[PDB]
């Protein structure tokens, strides 16, 4: 089958790990364990085709920012996650995007913008603002909740389609 | 049934650093090399977290000192990444492969040098780490 190398990036505490464990194990982890760098493997069916997702879940913590180069070289697609009650994390998508482009020497890298934690009542980052950001970058925008599982498959599967 | 479930609790106890809960789970037959979905063993989680006692205990109980998770990290990669010196030492005295490569070709030295852990770099070189080792992009530790 075709293997897709997916990389999940974003700021501390946005739900990168909770999204990923939802995809792999279908369960929601309420507990913060800070990620260094973890790999997960899932054989799935997308658009009627069997394929393998090789998923790297990365560190939000800036102390590991020197490891970014390496996973930016190896990844085929990037799930760019922010949390909808975390302005800084939305703004940080810019820094992630810029580094990706510089490492791949390209403006067209498969990428999906993920607005996580859409189950939450109040929010500080507008849906419109995110839709605009994704239209600027020419990439899809998906609203997710790792807690409810909303949009979880959609987000990863959409990144796969972008790699194709 | 039970045996699998002891593994998951051993993983948790090793991560959460409960030194004595580890001792019990082992004596109820738990698997010392139980894997989480990311491929970590208890020794990876204990090395990552910096729990020296738990690292010693797991090694006394036949833990695979060069086990690799799904990213290709050994426990020595994890201890080095975050500067846990005495852990790096103990792992090495128990036969850790000093030049083990992750899936991208990085040794422990690559990671220690990348994150500026100078005391780990020195101890790694004293234990036969290769200064000219290249990862899969041709890049040395520096
Ligand atoms: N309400 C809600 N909480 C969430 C959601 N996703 C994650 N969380 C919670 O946020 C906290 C941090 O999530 P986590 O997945 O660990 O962040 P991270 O992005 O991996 O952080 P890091 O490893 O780079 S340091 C956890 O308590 C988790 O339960 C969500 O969709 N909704
Ligand atoms: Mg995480």
């Amino acid at each position: 089958m075709t293997e897709y190398k997916l990389v999940v990036v974003g700021a501390v505490g946005v739900g990168k790990s909770a999204l990923t464990i939802q995809l792999i194990q279908n369960h929601f982890v309420d507990e913060y364990d800070p990620t260094i760098e973890d790999s997960y493997r899932k054989q799935v069916v997308i658009d009627g085709e069997t394929c393998l997702l090789d998923i790297l879940d990365t560190a939000g913590q800036e102390e590991y920012s020197a490891m970014r180069d390496q996973y930016m070289r190896t990844g085929e697609g990037f799930l760019c996650v922010f949390a909808i009650n975390n302005t800084k994390s939305f703004e940080d998508i810019h820094h992630y995007r810029e580094q990706i482009k510089r490492v791949k020497d390209s403006e067209d890298v498969p990428m999906v913008l993920v607005g996580n934690k859409c189950d939450l009542p109040s929010r500080t980052v507008d849906t419109k603002q995110a839709q605009d950001l994704a239209r600027s970058y020419g990439i899809p925008f998906i609203e997710t909740s790792a807690k409810t599982r909303q949009g979880v498959d959609d987000a990863f599967y959409t990144l796969v389609r972008e790699i194709r | 049934g039970r045996h699998m479930d002891l593994g998951k609790k051993l993983l948790e106890a090793a991560r959460a650093g409960q030194d004595d809960e580890v001792r019990i789970l082992m004596a109820n037959g738990a698997d010392v090399n139980a894997n989480d979905s990311a491929g970590h063993t208890p020794l990876h989680l204990a090395a990552k977290r910096g729990h020296l006692e738990i690292v010693e205990v797991l090694l006394k109980h036949g833990a695979d000192v060069n086990a690799m998770d799904n990213t290709g990290f050994t426990p020595l990669h994890l201890a080095a990444l975050r500067g846990h010196l005495e852990i790096v030492e103990v792992l090495l005295k128990n036969g850790a492969d000093v030049n083990a490569q992750d899936r991208t070709g990085r040794t422990p030295l690559h990671l220690a040098a990348k994150l500026g852990h100078l005391e780990i770099v020195e101890v790694l070189l004293k234990n036969g780490a290769d200064v000219n080792a290249q990862d899969k992009f041709g890049k040395t530790a520096f």
